[PDB]
């Protein structure tokens, strides 16, 4: 199943089947929607791990990776699917004939 | 006067005799129908340039270099335009 795969090419539950769906509709190519789905489950971060990215409490501190570094893994894998998309789609180089009439 | 006439004419020439026939407004010098000819011979000459034992019709000095002519307006009218 195309969806199936999409969701373990992002991590699972993040978006419903409709987007899932919709981003496929958008591109024939799952990779290319993977990578659409990609950048757009960067913008997400901005609420799963807000701007503090270290505080400490008490007896305990937790330092999560900063907002930039986890956009920028997403963007990063965005741009890999991207390239492994036009990696399948691209073909090499070519050399044809050309012919016209002539009397 | 000033009325238009149109004539389409048909004739046949032989040795024995010519036939003339009209499809159309009148001709007042031609006498329709078969008339005998003065001599047992066919009047017209046939001129045949460029003539070939295999052709019934002879062969015009322009239809060798007929396909050059047209090559050299092709070259020509290219250049025309490309320049």
């Amino acid at each position: 199943e195309k969806l199936r795969l999409l969701l373990n090419d992002k991590d699972k539950k993040s978006f419903t089947d409709e987007e899932l769906n919709l981003f496929l509709e958008e591109a024939d190519c799952i990779y290319c929607a993977a990578s659409q789905g990609w950048i757009l489950k960067s913008l997400q971060y901005e609420n799963t791990v807000g701007e503090m990215y270290e505080y400490k409490v008490g007896q305990e501190t937790y330092k999560s990776s900063s907002i930039k570094d986890l956009v920028s893994v997403a963007y990063q894998n965005a741009d890999k699917f991207k390239d492994m998309c036009t990696n399948k789609k691209e073909k090499g180089s070519f050399m044809l004939g050309i012919s016209t009439e002539f009397e | 006067g000033e009325n238009k006439r149109k004539a389409k004419v048909k004739q046949i020439i032989t040795a024995e005799s010519r036939f003339v026939e009209v499809e159309g407004d009148k001709i007042e010098g031609l006498e329709e129908g078969e008339t005998p000819n003065v001599w047992g011979f066919i009047p017209i000459i046939h001129f045949k340039n460029e003539a070939d034992e295999t052709l019934k019709y002879g062969q015009s000095d322009i239809e060798p270099i007929e396909p050059l002519l047209k090559a050299y307006h092709d070259v020509m009218l290219h250049a025309l335009k490309g320049s």
